[PDB]
């Protein structure tokens, strides 16, 4: 059987990745005349469009499950509609063995989508968001939202903004004494990271003098950094957890495990990310059942307003199911399993009552 | 006149079941946005029980215009695919008096809607930012770890804390300075002292008696040849409470009565705001006759998606304009009202499409 | 009067699907339209009914160009129509899916509005199911129903559009009968149907369209045994 | 073989649309089913073919229980089917068609294959037309690439839905010699349709069913006869 499985295999492609062109279109329009709102000074429209654009495969990814539901059952309800499925099922082709038919073309989908959104979402996303930062600002000690604050037994370290390129802008270091007694302000511009050191650059340290000398200002060019602090540790705090690698996640779900802080966003995020097979094998077996079933002969402007409307349903459900498992205490793995296996459930029913 | 009731009954049933729809929609689209603020800790989540009672006023005010639109095209839709109205216009019904029949049922929707726009949504909109406002601040100072210190946004506020306490006790110690100097270009932008006090003595809705007995100031401008150090009291960290801020403003407040005679630009474009929504229900009633019809092929649930659009850029242009307008950049003359001529034009270049062709024809 | 086509045309994406077809009913007549499926059959009735414009000629009726005319401005001009789905009032009871129509017209008056639907009721033989909602009648009744709604308007012509299709061989003798009670009351009637056996029964006269062109005309035995209907319509076995 | 329905019944909304009907149809023999629309024909109809399951019945080929197999299921064992309307595959040559059903059958290699490939264009006469795009195919070609589709499964009944409907007088000719051509293989037809006057002529055995029940059957002599269906169905004056 292979001529048919071609028919419906390239059906069914082309189809998806319409729905999904579309999809990712309309996102991109919402999000730019959002990001309009924001224009003030240095954050040009070409640097808006310039985000727009760069963040495009982090919203691909996110909206591949729902493009792929649409676009089964608007290719599936072609075939059905003209009434050669029923040729198919009555040729002596089961249920199930068009179901693989269907399914063979997306196991691809489901591997590119994998690939794409561990290996080329998180570096489009940080690079967008950092360009963003920079355009908007960050030039003073304390000026840009992307900052952070860390602390050793004495060490201060306030970052103003970090870069993807292993580089920090704005680092602030500061000592203070046992006695609370005040030792350092110094100020740093940028650094280079080589071996374990941090290779401070534009070193305006302020050293305080406790017994009755004023601090002076030493304008050293570079100066190594003894700090535990790691580029990519850094790198991983800023971003937002829908927006990392799945090795990055595990990374830092293990890293805040050791420290002793409870993890249970990362691991929602972890889980949603790696998961995302199973809930579009679920998503397009009841889309499946949905064309077998009750859509069958209408029209496709019933099939694509039917699959927005469920679509809409499911992703509420889904980013309503987030915030309640951090809220309440229930494992988040349910808060990912729950509403796709609603969804197989149903489309199973629907197709066994044929 | 049987066709009349028998039209107004099929559009208002249908209008209704669309606009319980797009309620609980939105409902849920706005509860997944404030459920996060609640997992972050800092609204209690047994409010938001009321926060969306005192809301929906304002939901079903951009909400009803699109549940007639949509009503009217299924229901048209349905009485167009069954044939039902190829033989009511060929007894004899003009377009136009089709547009008359529908449009008193679109009367009804648009009296509703300039109530709920006009003496309805200011008040409950002024409930909501007044409760919220009231008790819902006690959750505005929250404390996690002494490793994750208070570094306030002000610029001011930055200090340091050991082990904390549920009895906010054993978080005392404070290293507060306003610490804005960079390079040590200034003496009197730190307030640095040496303090193991700063016990949570809350009076009002967070603001704090926080006075240290324990502190040695610091104000000698680092880098320099003068050295300032003295003893420093404390630095009062009054929490006031910005989630109102964030999410309304208080002109969405302003009754209706306060902006019949005002100067001030924004008083004035709000009013003209909210005059334009019962002239939203009649510009998408007048757009929606002409796109009800269609084919068997078609269906009715082909032009929705692209009317949902539609009204969604309508709104944005409405929008932008007040926002643009209220700023002095537009005279307040033109108004909103050239959005409206806009859509009313692009709707009467709909419903006079096959006469004008008929007409061209000769 | 005299419904009059004369010299229609149209083309669809570039190919000519008719050319200069001219038809003629008179007031009392019955006159059936055929033609094989993929010629200009169902093409010239609608440019007659209204929902498609000719691209040339005209379309009066008595001295009154409504050619350009939308379908009410034709239903006011005394053509009528009745669809082949059913397109009966459904959430409406018998007594008003007439009574909807009779409350358009000018000429009644509150008792004539009345006098004529107890006119139109009694003659159809519906006056026991005046009551019952339009969506529960029986395949039967609907049609009775439909023919006295699309009367109650007063019509000059009707053109019914597919009467026999999909019908019992028992009940195309009710339609037979309803259309000789229209012919009886005076309302000239136009007729295309598939069915070209009952559809040649009760016509009068008869049209052939094919290739887009009026290959033949007249009554039915002479529409029986022309050489080039029998050649490219009905077939050289056909009676 | 001999596709025998026993005891048949069903019931949509509680009420007992069919019941007790009972069919036979040998292989090498054309059968009829007929009736009034509201009847249980087509319902019976789709029943046997196996889309509508039944809450009774002892569907059975040559003693086979296939009651509870699903469509293909039944259609494995040998029952074909072919929808009234289009069902051919748009995007696709007709050379294809035919080849895609044949890859499902088991019992061939690539050269058994292509010859039975060849046979089937040389058989129906469209070796001519083997590239163009089914969707780009005439009324006339269409339904004999669909019938050669539907055969190139190796059927043993073909159950044919509405094969006259819509076609035009000089068109049943065709149908009524691919009829005749699949009857001469040995697969038993069970044509049923809207249309009476040559489903009676074809066929040569009729089960006429009227509210749910087998109210005559036999030779079409024998059944225009008959007075029930001519009181309930076919009218007092039909032929
Ligand atoms: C929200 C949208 C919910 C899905 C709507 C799908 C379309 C339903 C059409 C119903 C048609 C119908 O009722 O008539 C067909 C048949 C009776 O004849 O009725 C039937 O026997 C078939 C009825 C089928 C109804 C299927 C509903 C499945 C809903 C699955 C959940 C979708 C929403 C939730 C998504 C996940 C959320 C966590
Ligand atoms: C301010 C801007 C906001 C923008 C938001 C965008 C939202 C997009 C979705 C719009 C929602 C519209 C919902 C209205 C659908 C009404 C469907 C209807 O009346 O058709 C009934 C139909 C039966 O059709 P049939 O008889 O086959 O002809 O059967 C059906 O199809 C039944 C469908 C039932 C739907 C139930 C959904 C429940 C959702 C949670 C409550
Ligand atoms: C088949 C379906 C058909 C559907 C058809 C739908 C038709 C919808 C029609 C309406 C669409 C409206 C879209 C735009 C509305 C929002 C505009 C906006 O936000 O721009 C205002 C923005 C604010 O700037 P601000 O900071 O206030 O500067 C004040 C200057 N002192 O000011 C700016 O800085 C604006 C900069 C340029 C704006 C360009 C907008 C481009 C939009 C492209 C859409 C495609």
């Amino acid at each position: 059987m292979v001529k048919l499985d071609r028919y419906i295999g390239v059906t069914v492609f082309v189809a998806i990745l319409a729905v999904l062109g579309v999809i990712l279109g309309l996102a991109l329009l919402f999000a730019f005349i959002d990001e309009l709102n924001d224009i003030s000074a240095s954050y040009g429209i070409g640097d808006a469009l310039r985000f727009i654009f760069l963040t495009a495969p982090r919203r691909a990814y996110d909206m591949l499950p729902m493009a792929a539901l649409i676009g089964c059952l608007v290719g599936l309800g072609t075939l059905a509609s003209n009434s050669e499925l029923t040729i198919m099922r009555a040729a002596g082709v089961s249920l199930s063995r068009i179901v693989w038919a269907v399914m063979k073309p997306m196991l691809v989908l489901m591997l590119a989508g994998i690939l794409v959104g561990e290996y080329v979402a998180p570096w489009t996303e940080n690079i967008a968001q950092s360009g963003r930062a920079l355009a908007q600002g960050g030039g003073d000690s304390q000026s840009s939202k992307r900052g952070l604050w860390h602390r050793q037994g004495r060490e201060y370290i306030h970052i103003n903004a970090v870069q993807p390129n292993g580089v920090l802008y704005g680092v602030t270091r500061y000592r203070f004494d046992e006695q609370r007694g005040l030792e350092s302000a110094s100020f740093a511009k940028r650094a280079r990271f080589e071996t374990d050191h941090w290779q401070l650059e534009e070193v305006t340290t302020t050293l305080l003098h406790p017994r009755e000398k004023r601090s002076e200002v030493v304008k050293l060019p570079t100066e190594r950094w003894d700090a535990q602090l790691s580029p990519q540790l850094l790198n991983t705090v800023v971003m937002e957890p829908e927006a990392l690698s799945i090795s990055g996640l595990w990374q830092y779900i293990h890293y805040l495990a050791d420290q002793g802080l409870n993890n249970n966003r990362y691991w929602l995020a972890f889980w949603t990310k790696v998961l995302q097979p199973l809930v579009t094998a679920a998503l397009v077996l009841m889309a499946i059942s949905f064309i077998f079933g009750p859509l069958r002969s209408v029209t496709l402007g019933q099939r694509i307003f039917t699959g927005v409307l469920v679509g809409f349903v499911f992703r509420i459900a889904q980013d309503l199911l987030g915030p309640s498992s951090l809220v309440f205490d229930f494992p988040p793995l349910l808060a990912v399993v729950i509403p796709a296996s609603i969804c197989a459930l149903a489309g199973v029913w629907l197709l066994r009552r044929a | 006149m049987i066709v009349f009731r028998y039209l107004s009954r099929e559009v208002l049933v249908t209008m209704s079941a669309v606009s319980a729809v797009l309620l609980v929609i939105i409902m849920s689209g706005r509860f997944i946005k404030y459920l996060a603020q609640a997992a972050q800790g800092l609204l209690d989540p047994g409010s938001l029980f009321l926060i969306m009672a005192f809301r929906i006023p304002g939901f079903l005010q951009l909400i009803l215009p699109l549940g007639l639109f949509l009503g009217i095209l299924l229901a048209y839709g349905r009485l167009y695919l069954e044939s039902e109205m190829t033989v009511l216009s060929a007894t004899g019904m003009s377009q136009k008096r089709l547009l008359g029949y529908t449009m008193a049922p679109a009367l009804l929707v648009a009296i509703l809607v300039a109530w709920l726009s006009l003496f309805l949504a200011p008040q409950g909109i002024n409930q909501f930012a007044l409760l919220l406002n009231k008790q819902d601040t006690l959750t505005e100072f929250d404390t996690l770890v002494p490793g994750r210190f208070q570094a306030m946004r002000d610029g001011t506020r930055v200090t340091y804390t050991e082990e904390l306490s549920k009895d906010r006790g054993e978080l005392a110690g404070i290293f507060i300075s306003q610490k804005d100097l960079n390079s040590s270009n200034q003496e009197r932008g730190i307030s640095i002292l040496v303090a193991e006090k700063g016990t949570q003595n809350i009076q009002a809705d967070g603001s704090r008696y926080l006075i240290l007995h324990n502190g040695y100031r610091y104000d000698g401008n680092p880098g320099q040849a003068n050295y300032r150090a003295i003893q420093y009291d404390t630095y009062g960290v009054m929490l006031p409470k910005p989630e109102a801020s964030s999410e309304v403003s208080e002109r969405d407040a302003v009754p209706t009565a306060d902006l019949f005679g005002s100067d001030n630009p924004r008083y004035q474009a709000e009013l003209q705001w909210r005059l334009s929504t019962p002239l939203l229900v009649f510009v998408v009633t007048l757009l929606a006759v002409p796109l009800s019809r269609v084919n068997p092929r078609q269906g009715r649930f082909l032009k929705l998606l692209p009317a949902i659009l539609l009204y969604m850029g309508y709104l944005a242009l409405l929008i932008a304009v007040r926002g643009q307008l209220d700023k002095g950049k537009i005279p307040m003359a033109i108004g909103l009202w050239w959005v409206h001529g806009l859509f009313l034009a692009i709707g009467l270049l709909l419903f006079y499409w096959e006469p004008l062709r008929l007409k061209l024809a000769s | 009067a005299t419904l009059k086509a004369q010299h229609l045309a149209k083309s669809y994406k570039g190919r000519q699907v008719v050319r200069d077809v001219s038809m003629s009913i008179d007031s009392g007549q019955i006159v059936g339209l055929l033609g094989p499926n993929g010629a200009g059959k169902t093409t010239c009735f609608y440019m007659i009914v209204g929902l498609v414009q000719a691209d040339q000629g005209v379309v009066r009726i008595d001295e009154q160009n409504v050619t350009h005319l939308p379908m009410h401005g034709r239903a006011r001009a005394g053509i009528g129509y009745l669809p082949q789905e059913a397109s009966i009032f459904r959430k409406l009871s018998v007594s008003d899916n007439i009574m909807a129509i009779l409350e358009t017209r000018s000429d009644l008056d509150r008792n004539g509005r009345k006098e004529a639907l107890e006119g139109l009721l009694q003659e159809f033989h519906i006056h026991h199911i005046r009551d019952n909602l339009g969506m529960s009648l029986s395949g039967g009744e609907r049609r009775r129903v439909e023919i006295a709604r699309a009367l109650a308007s007063a019509p000059k012509f009707i053109l019914l559009d597919e009467p026999f299709a999909g019908v019992d061989p028992i009940s195309v003798g009710d339609i037979k009968q309803i259309i000789h009670h229209l012919k009886a009351k005076g309302i000239g009637i136009l007729i295309t149907d598939h069915n070209v056996r009952e559809t040649l029964d009760i016509c009068e006269t008869a049209y052939i369209v094919n290739d887009g062109q009026l290959i033949a005309e007249g009554d039915a035995e002479s529409i029986l045994a022309n050489d080039l209907v029998k050649e490219v319509y009905l077939g050289h076995e056909f009676r």
